[PDB]
């Protein structure tokens, strides 16, 4: 349940070979369904209807894109194609290296997920509601080429076992007691 | 060779020493390049009378046969650059009138025949650059007036002699840029009219050519890599559609108030090394601008009508001048990149930077600027990077900057102010002065936040003892110290009668690390009054005289332990060996002396203590003062070295018995307490070991006090000469 | 819209059933529609779900009424049964309509 | 205008030339190598020779046979080369060693030292 | 200095999507010039004389390309036209993400890392040298495509 | 290759004393090698150190002979005098000979 950093970075490509960068920001949540580590790349938005196996053929991208894709509402669709895993596989067999799913219209999306941790998922896949939805799904609609990204110690023993260069006196307070009583 | 469906001819890299035969007589691109030709013979192209381009680029020719080449009227493009021509081959290439360009670039042509270049009326392309010629020459060209493009930039032409271009009418291209040119008269480049490009960069030039005048169509100037120092104004008099000049790495000294005047066309002007420049220059009539770069001047002023005009301005490079106001920039709304480094500016005005959308990145390094409006950012666009290092700032605004990226504020020592992390929500590199004002920013919440001075351990975010461990650890420690002590002092000095000198060691002793116990409350007072809120009080206790406090406190206590224990081995020697009560007590007052002179020796330095919150010089500071650092380790090590051979040459000399086992008992705990302090003092300094700083803190927490609260436990309940005096107390009080 | 949510971002998503559902997609954004007809280079797969315009597989073919049967082929071939071809094996291959 | 070729003395003809024998010359040939000038005569009678041709050399130009003898004598072993004669019947360009403004060249015979 | 686990994955696709990926870790030592965080992108080398900043335009290289540069010997170039940091800052101005160094034939240019912590760089710099560096310059040498991915 | 250094994998750094320095970039490898003359689309500019092979910059251009003149201009345009043009202003656009 690491709070996963989301900042799109977008690149003005600028004559000669400048580019310049901009970086905006966001926190979604890692899903238990799938891994969580640190990747970025092209982000590639993903209508729910077009992730779906019972298609012939479809078109096919460059290895590496990062799928934003808002739930639907939870009965506009009483028979699913697959359910949310079951597109969120199917994003990362179609070239996927993330996917980051929307679901403020779709919190069982969350439960769904969570429950899922039976069936890890070797690409991280995070899911964001809330404002941070909103803004992403805004800067997917406004901009053409964005690149998203994502991102996510035994000293305590050396602290507890200072206690025994203090408590080595209690030795003391017995030989004290030796002579004394 | 390997013949081509096209009819292009490919032979390059046979190795083939003669023209190939057993061709088709249609081609019209015959390639001989890479192999080894050393001479045509006569009539060697007579198998090609349809040829239109041949290419004997790589060959070691060395000799044409005058009619070797006679015959191709169909010729349009002959090359026979890396060749070893001595010489323009005049004889050779006669007749050739359809030929429209000439490759010579690569030859060792050393002198060019007089009538050479003889009917070449289509001529548009000639290649003599890396040739070694001296002269131009004149005459040569003088019988092609439909050339269009000329190359001789790595011969050794001296200089250019009057009308050597006139019959070259319809020039376009004239490429002189790496000769050895030492001066152009007045009419060397004349009539050379819809001229459109002209190179001179690496020339030996001296001054500025006056020839330019004679080019109404020029374009593109390069002069760069000259030795030129003087540009004087209407140096541009003669080019109304000037667009480019190249004058970079030439060293200047002036250029002119009015250099650039008029110039429609301009898009770009960098300026280097101009020291003698401190006027802005007339720019009037140039408002298409894209790039302006004035770097080394004496410039101390901007006139306010600059974005009235060259609105397509971008970058503004003005800084190593001396610039102590700024205008108003309203306006220049395609202005992207400001560089205002290295001047001398006093304050930021509120509409300075006013509007002025798109403007990215604002460099104000290194500039004595003591104030800045609180709204000096409200009303700008998108800024990704925001540098002030370096400005003596003691107040910073926020509202406008949650678009920010990096900021970097290293320089301004005198912002104490502390940050806010809820207005810099999207920054990402953060270079606060001070590495307590990132705590709020958790230095390595909605996003990751790089800090460039590491907040670390030894800069406690929020407990400076750290753990309940070391918390009770040190308090008890304290508790101990100071409560013994103190009723050791009592006990000794209710007294006042007998004075012996290792009882007068045993209280000089326990007197000294009284003021280390001290120093420990100290510190856990602050840590108790600091609960999970230190980093705000960090500055205050860092800047203030509290950290100078404990750092004298701590040094003195630790050099007056260390002088009285070699002191009293110096007098148990004394007395094993065989009064000097007198000299004990001068030998007393003179390293009570010398310790409070060694720990006021950082109040003499600057910024010694300042390294941590500790206060303490050498153990969390290792590069600041490292000589004294050095040298303070080598006499404690010194004085312990002293006394533990003296006390093994009593030992071996010898077979009251208190004060001996008391020496012993001290000698001993002191040595071990004191070797991890001075170890872990030096360990940040050894590359090849890595020590946690939560550790290292610890362990000097954990070693530095600890003689204050061991001693005296030991002198209490380690000797009947307690239970003596403490009945004599009794008597004394009853 | 013939749709029944649209969506402001996603876009229309439950198509009425007598309108074929298509995915749009351009740059980063991609979103959903309802069209009566098939738009060039693609065929109505109509099913019972959703009404699909799917993306034709057939080479060389504008319109096509399935997946493998391409109705309108491009100018440089020519339909024999239902399929492009530069040279058909028979018949002339221009035949004034760019059919054979 | 064909120019026939033949210690030694190198006897060059001009059987095919008209008139004004303008700037002859002789040159020798390494094997694999450019064309040196050993010796230019002027029409004047004025002669240039090469730095390492002076003294050893001569040369000798007869317009009533048309006839052009180089005379070499002390012949070091650095003399074996393929020798030509050449000759510029249009003038208009400045004498010398050049190999590239002469007209017509001979056929050259090879002379080794003996 | 931490060991950055640099992950190569060579993908060969299908007709239907269901992209194939095979996957060759190796580990690189981190640089102080530049950051310390993560990096993915397609695989792009560079020669040590390609990034100059004397050409005022060379081309147009799409952004997030994970840079390869492999150092030569130093006598070989008396006169380098930019340093090893000038070289990596020009190719993160080109639109890189990570610049990979194999300097495996320069070891100096290691010490010239380490000592260029005067300016940190806004992306990631690491090293490679060794039988990884072998490795990595053979699959930049044998595959046509390649994703690189660095984690910490 | 006729290069001086030529490394297995970085290509031919150092080239010969009178050759032009070309990077060719394959895939994801670019390395470089020496040419006697610039390829097509490109200016060779001659330096003592090291001659360089750059790419031309003006539009429309097959084969320049600098940065801002072009030899010969691509099928669609006449050069006038360095330039391409689709319409040249004063001469015959074509003259059959794509010249103006």
């Amino acid at each position: 349940k690491e709070t996963a950093f989301v900042e799109v970075v977008l690149f003005e490509s600028s004559p000669s070979g400048d580019y310049t960068t901009y970086t905006t920001g966001l926190t979604g949540r890692f899903s238990r369904a799938g891994a969580t580590l640190s990747a970025e790349g092209e982000i590639v938005q993903m209508h729910p209807l077009g992730l779906c196996n019972n298609n012939d053929e479809e078109d096919l991208y460059e290895y590496g894109w990062v799928g934003v894709v808002k739930l639907e509402q939870p009965e506009l669709d009483p028979k699913p194609c697959l359910t949310v895993l079951g597109k969120a596989k199917r994003a990362v067999q179609r070239g996927a290296t993330a996917v980051i799913f929307d679901v403020s219209e779709n919190p069982e999306a969350i439960d769904q997920l969570n429950q899922g941790s039976e069936d890890p998922l070797k690409r991280p896949v995070v899911y964001v509601k809330g404002a941070d939805a909103i803004k992403l799904m805004n800067i997917v609609n406004k901009q053409k080429v964005a690149r998203a990204r994502i991102q996510h110690q035994p000293t305590e023993y050396f602290d507890m076992g200072i206690f025994l260069a203090f408590f080595v006196v209690v030795s003391l307070v017995c030989l004290i007691l030796l002579v004394k009583i | 060779c390997s013949c081509d469906g096209d009819r292009r001819v490919d032979c390059s890299g046979k190795g083939l020493t003669a023209v190939p035969e057993g061709l088709s007589a249609f081609t019209q691109a015959l390639d001989i390049s890479m192999n080894n030709i050393t001479q045509l013979p006569e009539d060697a192209f007579k198998n090609f009378p349809f040829l239109e381009e041949l290419q004997l680029a790589g060959n070691d020719l060395s000799f044409i046969h005058p009619k070797a080449l006679s015959g191709l009227k169909e010729l349009k493009v002959l090359t026979l650059q890396n060749n070893q021509l001595k010489t323009v081959p005049s004889e050779a290439i006669r007749g050739l009138s359809a030929l429209q360009s000439l490759r010579l670039d690569a030859n060792h042509i050393t002198s060019v025949p007089e009538d050479s270049f003889e009917g070449l009326v289509q001529l548009r392309h000639l290649w003599l650059d890396d040739n070694s010629l001296t002269e131009v020459p004149v005459h040569p060209l003088s019988n092609l007036p439909t050339l269009q493009a000329l190359t001789l930039a790595l011969n050794k032409i001296s200089s250019i002699p009057d009308f050597a271009f006139t019959n070259l009418s319809s020039l376009v291209v004239l490429h002189l840029h790496n000769n050895k040119i030492r001066s152009l008269s007045q009419h060397c480049f004349d009539g050379l009219d819809n001229l459109e490009t002209l190179d001179l960069n690496y020339n030996n030039l001296g001054e500025f050519p006056q020839a330019i005048k004679a080019l109404p169509s020029l374009k593109e100037l390069g002069f760069h890599s000259n030795s030129i120092s003087v540009i004087p104004d209407g140096a541009f008099d003669g080019n109304p559609l000037l667009r480019t000049i190249h004058l970079y790495d030439n060293p200047l000294s002036f250029v002119g108030n009015s250099a650039f005047h008029n110039l429609s066309d301009l898009h770009s002007l960098v300026i280097r090394g101009a020291s003698m420049v401190q006027q802005f220059p007339n720019l009037t009539g140039t408002v298409h601008l894209e790039s302006l770069t004035l770097t080394g001047t004496k410039i101390s002023s901007i006139p306010n009508n600059l974005c009235q005009e060259q609105k397509m301005l971008r970058t503004l490079d003005l800084s190593y001048n001396n610039i102590r106001d700024l205008p108003s920039f309203n306006g220049c709304h395609a202005l992207e990149e400001i560089s205002l480094q290295r001047n001398q500016i006093y304050q930021i005005k509120e509409g300075t930077f006013q509007g002025l959308i798109s403007l990215r990145i604002l460099d104000l390094s290194r500039n004595l600027i003591h104030e800045i409006h609180s709204r000096a950012f409200a009303t700008l666009g998108p800024i990704t990077n925001l540098d002030v290092s370096f400005n003596e700032l003691t107040s910073f605004p926020t509202e406008g900057l949650n678009g920010l990226n990096q900021l970097k504020l290293v320089g301004n020592f005198k912002l104490k102010e502390a940050l806010a992390a809820k207005d810099f929500v999207n920054l990402r590199s953060l270079s606060v002065p001070y590495a307590y004002q990132c705590c709020a920013f958790w230095g390595c919440s909605q996003i990751i936040i790089h800090c460039t001075p590491s907040t670390g351990a030894f800069k406690p975010c929020e407990y400076l003892l750290g753990s309940w461990m070391i918390r009770l650890t040190v308090w008890f420690i304290f508790l101990v110290a100071l409560f013994f002590n103190l009723l050791v002092i009592l006990t000794t000095f209710a007294s006042c009668t007998s004075l012996p000198s290792s009882k007068l060691f045993i209280g000089l002793i326990s007197v000294s690390n009284l003021f280390m116990g001290i120093y420990t409350g100290i510190l856990t007072f602050l840590d108790a009054v600091s609960w999970g809120r230190f980093a705000e009080f960090g500055i205050w206790w860092e800047t203030g005289s509290g950290c100078k406090v404990a750092g004298f406190l701590a040094v003195f206590s630790s050099e007056s332990a260390i002088f009285l224990l070699m002191l009293a081995t110096v007098e148990r020697s004394l007395s094993a060996k065989d009064n000097h009560l007198k000299q004990f007590r001068v030998a007393a007052l003179l390293a009570f002396l010398g310790a409070t002179v060694a720990g006021c020796f950082p109040l003499f330095h600057r910024g010694e203590y300042s390294a941590s919150p500790l206060c303490l010089p050498f153990p969390t500071g290792e590069t600041p003062s490292l000589g004294f650092t050095v040298t303070l380790v080598l006499l404690n090590s010194l004085a312990f070295l002293l006394m533990a051979v003296i006390y093994t040459k009593l030992y071996c000399n010898l077979e009251q018995s208190s004060m001996i086992k008391h020496v012993a008992w001290l000698i001993f705990t002191n040595c071990i307490f004191f070797c991890p302090v001075a170890f872990f003092s030096f360990a940040p300094l050894i590359t090849a070991i890595s020590i946690s700083p939560e550790i290292m803190k610890s362990v000097t927490l954990i070693f530095f006090p600890l003689p204050a609260c061991l001693n005296p436990v030991l002198y209490v309940f380690f000797n009947p000469k307690f239970k003596e005096d403490w009945k004599l107390l009794k008597r004394r009080v009853t | 819209k013939g749709c029944l949510s649209c969506s402001k971002d996603n876009g229309c998503s439950r198509c009425q059933q007598k309108l074929f559902f298509f995915l749009r997609r351009e740059g980063m954004r991609q979103y959903g529609e309802c069209l009566h007809s098939c738009p060039s280079g693609y065929y109505g797969h109509r099913a019972p779900d959703m009404n699909r315009c799917a993306r034709c597989r057939i080479e060389n073919c504008d319109s096509c009424f399935s997946k493998d049967f391409c109705t309108k082929c491009k100018v440089g071939f020519y339909l024999h049964r239902g399929r492009c071809f530069d040279e058909c094996p028979g018949f002339a291959p221009l035949d004034e309509t760019m059919e054979c | 205008v064909q120019l026939v070729e033949s210690s030694l003395r190198l006897s060059c003809a001009a059987s095919g030339y008209t008139y004004s024998p303008y700037c002859m010359g002789w040159f020798r040939q390494a094997p694999g190598k450019a064309r040196e000038g050993v010796a230019t005569v002027d029409l004047d009678g004025s002669t240039i020779y090469a730095d390492s041709v002076k003294g050893r050399f001569t040369i000798s130009q007869d317009n009533a046979k048309n006839t052009l003898y180089l005379q070499m004598n002390s012949l070091k072993p650095e003399d074996t080369a393929m020798y030509y004669c050449a000759s510029r019947t249009r003038a208009g360009v400045t004498c010398g060693l050049n190999w590239a403004i002469f007209s017509y060249w001979g056929q050259g015979t090879q002379v080794t030292v003996s």
